[PDB]
């Protein structure tokens, strides 16, 4: 039994606030700047959001 | 040669101008002097504008806050639920009279109501009526915050309800589906009753 | 023989030992902890007196009806009171007004308990427009009683439980539709303030300024007060009675910009409201 | 012309100025 | 002005604690008939 | 837009070697996207390292400190 968490997903999010929807075993805080957040650090979320830079 | 003086302090003087600025007007203290009546004629026009204008701003920024900002306070001995999604008088009137009916055990369940939308004057009342059973909170089911100010970690249950009469079935649904969404992100083995579509 | 600070010290040692209590208590919590399923008889006791003033029992219900009435009568009390001279000598043995105002004062006080009982937070109760005027009316009556001498005091005050009563329509079921709620709400406030506001005048104008020995007093009947007022608050203005004393013009000052706006966005809301219908 | 990581510009000035005889 | 008299200590402190003694007799009064009706309607409740 | 963005290269005064930089979003998340699908974490890597940031520590020994 391979649940799917495992499996290499990435996400395109336009609005970073829902990044904290991605993945259930995180502290979410809507402060948190995106590139802190776990789904981010993890590769498994992306937004054109930190192309500004 | 000076004799048009009038014996005015600091503080009379600032009277004064409250006075003619909010257009009351008394005449217990006015200017008598010339150069006074031309600052005066000044004075009506831009102070006034300016009072009419400003007075009414500032009291509206100063008294407008939140209302419902606090948290609610769980006690030992006694569950609490959350409610969210659509309420309105009707939905949240339909729910406490099927909820609190005398039909049912002597329950003590407390009812705390979570949205983004502060009530109207029919629901605070509706509210003031139940006083002792349900309790009302301002914020937004997508606020992570707004969850933990509730206590959702302790709550027995989360009800969400849905608009049944929308125009279009699937804006709604979805609506429902994120707030389902946002509810388990903050706390995944908490209970969700919710409608579909 | 000038006798007000008494009666002013009670009250406000009373709000003052309230709040010292209460940060007290938060601050001792505070220290504590930095350094270190059957719900309760407190809990049983505050759902008791929730329930008893939301007047959702027959009890509740005819003491919310007994708030409103004393109310009134407490306000009626003072209005036939400021006729008085602001110091004079109480019998409490003779004058059946008195003996009316303590059993009001009593009631009140007991109300104001269960109140606190009922609260969830007693620092911002503590602060609410309805704790403050019990503080600053009981207390003063409770000392005039012994001390055998009533001063006019804050009695104005009293005006202000009018307020409440809005809310109190509300736990009686009987105001349902917004439109009434709001009506009720717009005229209870507003009388309210415009009546608590010319006690204030009232009361400043007649006692005159302490630091110039009360040779500032300005002989004005309340009801000259309420019609000042009344003018004051329109931005009419007419110049035959105004403040004298520089508290007066103070109250004069704040009220300018408080009362006018107030009116001015009141009363014809109040009109459009109790004129419109089928 | 090198590209570098780092976290600052004043760390990978220090690579400008290395002195193979300084640093033998 | 009949009632004038010198301020006795006991007077002062009548003056400055008869409001918190007030309070706190009707915070304990209330407390105290909130008790017992508590009990009471428990007593009712359990011996049915 | 990649098709918007092919019309710039029409202008006669767009010339990529005085410095015209049309940064195309989304051609640029793609490119992110596939280098992730060629070894996972690397858009995170890059993007980090196009973004300035300060020396923080944390006093806790947690994944954020390292
Ligand atoms: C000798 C006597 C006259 C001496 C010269 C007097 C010049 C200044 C006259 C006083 C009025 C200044 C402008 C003023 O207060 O109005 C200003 C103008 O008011 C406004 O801008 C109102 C904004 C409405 C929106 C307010 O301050
Ligand atoms: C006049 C001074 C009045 C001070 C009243 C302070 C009451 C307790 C405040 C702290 C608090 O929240 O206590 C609450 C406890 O609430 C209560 O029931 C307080 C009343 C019982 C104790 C009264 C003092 C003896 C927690
Ligand atoms: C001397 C007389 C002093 C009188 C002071 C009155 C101050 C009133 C005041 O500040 O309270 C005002 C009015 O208080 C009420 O009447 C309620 C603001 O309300 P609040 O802060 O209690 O609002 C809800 C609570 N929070 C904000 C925490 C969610
Ligand atoms: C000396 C006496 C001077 C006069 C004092 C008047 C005090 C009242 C006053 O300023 O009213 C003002 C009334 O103006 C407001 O901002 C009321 C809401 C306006 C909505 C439009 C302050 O509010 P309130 O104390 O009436 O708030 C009502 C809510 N409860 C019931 C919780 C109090
Ligand atoms: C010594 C003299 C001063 C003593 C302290 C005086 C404090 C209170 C001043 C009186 C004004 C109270 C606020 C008030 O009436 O305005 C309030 C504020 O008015 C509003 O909220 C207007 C709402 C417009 C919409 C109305 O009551
Ligand atoms: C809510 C806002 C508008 C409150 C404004 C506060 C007003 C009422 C205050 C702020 C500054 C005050 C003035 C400051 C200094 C003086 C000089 C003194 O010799 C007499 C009092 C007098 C003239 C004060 C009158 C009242 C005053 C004008
Ligand atoms: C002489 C008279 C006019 C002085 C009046 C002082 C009043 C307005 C001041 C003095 C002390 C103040 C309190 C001190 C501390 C706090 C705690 C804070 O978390 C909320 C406000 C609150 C509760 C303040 C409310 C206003 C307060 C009561
Ligand atoms: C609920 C809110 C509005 C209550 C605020 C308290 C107000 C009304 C109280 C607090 C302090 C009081 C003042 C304190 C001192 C004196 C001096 C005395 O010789 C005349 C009354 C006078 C001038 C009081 C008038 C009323 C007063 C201003
Ligand atoms: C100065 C005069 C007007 C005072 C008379 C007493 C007071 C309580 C007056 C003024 C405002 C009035 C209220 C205005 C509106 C309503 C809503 C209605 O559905 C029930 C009666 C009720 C609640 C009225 C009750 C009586 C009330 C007449
Ligand atoms: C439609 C609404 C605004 C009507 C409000 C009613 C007004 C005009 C009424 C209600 C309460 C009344 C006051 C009640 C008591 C007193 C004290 C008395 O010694 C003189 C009359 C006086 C001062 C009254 C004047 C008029 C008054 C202010
Ligand atoms: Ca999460
Ligand atoms: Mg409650």
């Amino acid at each position: 039994i391979t649940t799917g968490v495992n499996i290499p997903i990435i996400t395109e999010l336009v609005n970073d606030t829902n990044v904290q929807f991605l993945d259930q075993d995180d502290d979410d805080d809507p402060d948190t700047e995106l590139y802190l957040t776990q789904p981010f650090a993890c590769g498994t979320a992306f937004a054109v959001s930190v192309l500004d830079s | 040669n000076f004799q048009n003086n009038q014996a005015l302090t600091y503080w009379e003087c600032v009277y004064l101008l409250m006075v003619t600025m909010s257009t009351v007007g008394y005449g217990d203290v006015y200017a008598k002097t010339t150069l006074g009546r031309l600052f005066m004629v000044f004075f009506i026009l831009g102070g006034l504008a300016m009072f009419a204008s400003y007075v009414p701003e500032i009291i509206e920024l100063i008294g407008n806050r939140k209302k419902y900002g606090g948290s609610y306070s769980a006690v030992s001995g006694r569950k609490h639920i959350v409610v969210c999604g659509h309420i309105t008088l009707e939905s949240v009137s339909n729910f406490l009279k099927d909820f609190l009916h005398k039909d049912r055990d002597d329950v003590n369940v407390e009812i705390v109501f979570l949205h983004n939308i502060s009530p109207n004057l029919e629901l605070e009342a509706l509210f003031k009526r139940h006083f002792t059973q349900v309790e009302f909170y301002q914020g937004s089911v997508l606020n992570p915050h707004d969850l933990a100010r509730v206590k959702i970690e302790s709550a027995d249950a989360c009800l969400i309800l849905a608009n049944k009469y929308c125009a279009d079935p699937d804006a709604e649904d979805a609506s429902n589906i994120m707030r389902v969404i946002s509810i388990k992100n903050y706390h995944p083995k908490i209970r969700i009753i919710t409608q579909m579509l | 023989q000038r006798m007000w600070w008494a009666f002013l010290a009670s009250s406000m040692v009373t709000f003052f030992g309230g709040l010292f209590i209460i940060l007290l208590w938060r601050t001792l919590k505070y220290l504590w902890t930095v350094c270190c399923a059957e719900v309760g008889w407190m809990t049983s006791v505050k759902d008791w007196a929730g329930v008893m003033i939301s007047a959702q029992t027959l009890t509740g219900r005819v003491l919310v009806v007994l708030v409103f009435a004393l109310s009134i009568g407490a306000l009626v009390i003072y209005f036939i009171d400021s006729s008085n001279p602001i110091e004079s000598c109480q019998n409490f043995y003779k004058d059946f007004t008195l003996q009316i105002d303590m059993a009001f004062n009593v009631f009140f006080l007991l109300y104001f308990g269960l109140r606190f009982i009922a609260a969830n937070d007693k620092l911002w109760f503590w602060l609410e427009v309805n704790s403050v005027v019990d503080f600053f009316t009981v207390p003063p009556v409770f000392v005039s009683v012994y001390l055998n001498r009533s001063w006019l005091g804050l009695r104005f005050l009293r005006a202000l439980r009018l307020i409440q009563f809005s809310e109190i329509l509300q736990f009686l079921n009987i105001l349902k539709t917004s439109n009434s709620i709001k009506l009720v709400n717009l005229l209870s406030i507003f009388i309210s303030t415009w009546l608590t506001a010319a006690g204030f005048i009232h009361l400043v104008e007649n006692s005159g300024d302490p630091w110039e020995n009360f040779q500032n007093n300005q002989a004005l009947t309340y009801w000259e007060c309420v019609y000042l007022l009344m003018v004051t608050m329109s931005t009419v203005g007419y110049g035959d009675v105004y403040a004298k004393t520089t508290l007066g013009r103070l109250f004069m000052v704040f009220f300018i910009l408080g009362g006018l706006a107030m009116f001015a966005s009141y009363v014809p809301e109040i009109i459009e409201l109790i004129g419109n219908r089928k | 012309l090198g590209f570098f990581i780092a976290s600052d510009a004043k760390e990978v000035k220090r690579a400008f100025f290395y002195c193979k005889a300084c640093h033998d | 002005r009949h009632c004038a008299r010198p301020l006795s200590p006991r007077d002062l402190a009548m003056i400055y604690l008869l409001g918190p003694a007030s309070f706190l007799a009707s915070l304990v009064a209330c407390l105290a008939l909130g008790s017992a009706l508590t009990a009471c309607r428990a007593r009712r409740r359990r011996r049915q | 837009q990649y098709h918007n963005k092919a019309h710039l290269l029409n202008i006669p005064s767009w010339n990529w070697k005085e410095g015209d930089d049309a940064i195309c979003l989304a051609e640029l998340k793609l490119g992110f996207i596939a280098q992730s699908c060629l070894a996972q974490g690397l858009s995170t890597m890059l993007a980090n390292l196009f973004s300035m940031r300060s020396f923080i520590k944390i006093e806790e020994d947690t994944w954020q400190k390292y």
